[PDB]
């Protein structure tokens, strides 16, 4: 559903 | 947080001509899964963004073809092939690679166009309001180019300060003009003392001031 | 075809909670991500975070941890936005947006301007601008509606029910001595039909309940 910038790492 | 900075703030374009904006970020776009999540959006006059571009070059279904992106790590351009009277508005690019998510500082495409003068129009207080005991006077300047424009109030000819409030349009996303509403407010009692209520209006379009006026009290 | 519909109280007192709902409808409301974006009347856009519409997980920016619940009511296409204990920097309008793996924001909803005042609203009074003499030019006539003295921001205005939306105007607010608001809409109409056609200013400014049709008709005497 989301981009990879989306999700904190 | 990945920095997104916009150059031109802002730019005013003729209908036909090209437009070409820059977004640069403080750190490369491209993300180790070989995709760059740089996306534009449009928010037109007092609405809610729509989404342009994402993945740099990619059109969002319904997006006019005279649209187009290009960039590579740190430095990317939205491009109009030929710019149109709806283009007009806040571009902002932003980016979906790094966390947070983050918006690009704006630019604001203005449409210049030839030069209109206002149509000038006043409006007596309503006998409603002046019951309430308050009278409002509302000067309207119509469909003008440029944004620049000068009102003043005179009551018997005499020039009023402090007792006015005016507000402009954005611009319009049709025939690219602005539009002036000011509102001089008197206490009843005040407005029963004089008769002439009269705007003056100074604007690029004309070579002489435009007053219009009424007569407190003739139909 | 696609819409995000927001809605939510517009006044709120400093310490107060306010809900703030995304009804998504014409697509498949679990197949989309729902962002929340924060806009500070005239700046730019913050991104709040996203809730993911098929597990219900919400992820947070850093400045939007411990205030800020995202929800959902999965079987109603809602995504909730709640903040508690409000504070002045709240003030701003909350936007919902639909949301890819690509990274389009592709439809965002119309937004809900949350004011975080400890002032009382007052509702607007609402005037003709009877077209006249002194508001025509070229068998065009000028007329509209006066809204003075309300408060929060903002006032929707629209003319005949929707029926009507070319040759508007509706003027941004200005704000007076006294902290209150006040603004014009206007509307350009052909002159010839003035004994014909009903022209109607509907006002809605939702923090007083103020709901009021105003029909604008010539000056007379």
């Amino acid at each position: 559903q989301a981009p990879p910038g989306a999700y904190p790492g | 947080d990945v920095v997104m900075t916009q150059t031109p703030v802002s730019l005013s374009l003729a209908i036909g001509q090209p437009a070409s904006i820059s977004c640069k970020s403080s750190q490369s776009l491209v993300h180790s899964d070989g995709k760059t999540y740089l996306s534009w959006i449009l928010q037109r006059p007092g609405q809610s963004p729509k989404g342009l571009i994402y993945l740099v070059s990619k059109l969002d279904s319904g997006v006019p073809d005279r649209f187009s992106g290009s960039g590579s790590e740190t430095e990317f351009t939205l491009k109009i092939s030929r710019v149109e009277a709806e283009d007009l508005g806040v571009y902002y690019c932003w980016q979906a690679t790094h966390f947070p998510l983050t918006f690009g500082s704006g630019t604001k495409l203005e449409i210049k166009r030839t030069v209109a003068a206002p149509s000038v129009f006043i409006f007596p207080p309503s006998d409603e309001q002046l019951k309430s005991g308050t009278a409002s006077v509302v000067c309207l300047l119509n469909n003008f180019y440029p944004r620049e424009a000068k009102v003043q109030w005179k009551v018997d000819n005499a020039l009023q300060s402090g007792n006015s409030q005016e507000s402009v349009t954005e611009q319009d996303s049709k025939d690219s003009t602005y539009s002036l509403s000011s509102t001089l407010t008197l206490s009843k009692a005040d407005y029963e003392k004089h008769k002439v209520y009269a705007c003056e209006v100074t604007h690029q379009g004309l070579s002489s001031p435009v007053t219009k006026s009424f007569n407190r009290g003739e139909c | 075809q696609i819409q995000l519909v927001q809605s939510g109280p517009e006044l709120k007192k400093p310490g107060e909670s306010v809900k703030i709902s995304c009804k998504a409808s014409g697509y498949t409301f679990t197949d989309y991500a729902i962002h929340w974006v924060k806009q500070a009347p005239g700046k730019g856009l913050k991104w709040m975070g996203w809730i993911n519409t098929y597990t219900g997980k919400p992820i947070y920016a850093d400045d939007f941890k411990g205030r800020f619940v995202f929800s959902l009511e999965a079987s109603a296409s809602t995504a909730n936005l709640q903040i508690s204990n409000l504070k002045n920097e709240d003030t701003a309008t909350y936007l919902c947006a639909r949301g890819t793996m690509m990274a389009s924001l592709d439809y965002w909803g119309q937004g809900v301007m949350v004011t975080v005042s400890s002032a009382s609203t007052k509702g607007p009074s609402v005037f003709p601008l009877a077209p006249s003499s002194k508001s025509t030019s070229g068998g065009t006539a000028a007329l509209g509606c006066l809204v003075k003295d309300y408060f929060p921001e903002p006032v929707t205005v629209s003319w005949n029910s929707g029926a009507l939306t070319s040759g508007v105007h509706t003027f941004p607010a200005v704000l007076q001595s006294s902290g209150l608001y006040s603004l014009s809409s206007v509307v350009t109409v052909p002159s010839s039909s003035l004994g014909t056609q009903t022209y109607i200013c509907n006002v809605n400014h939702k923090p007083s309940n103020t709901k009021v049709d105003k029909k604008v008709e010539p000056k007379s005497c």
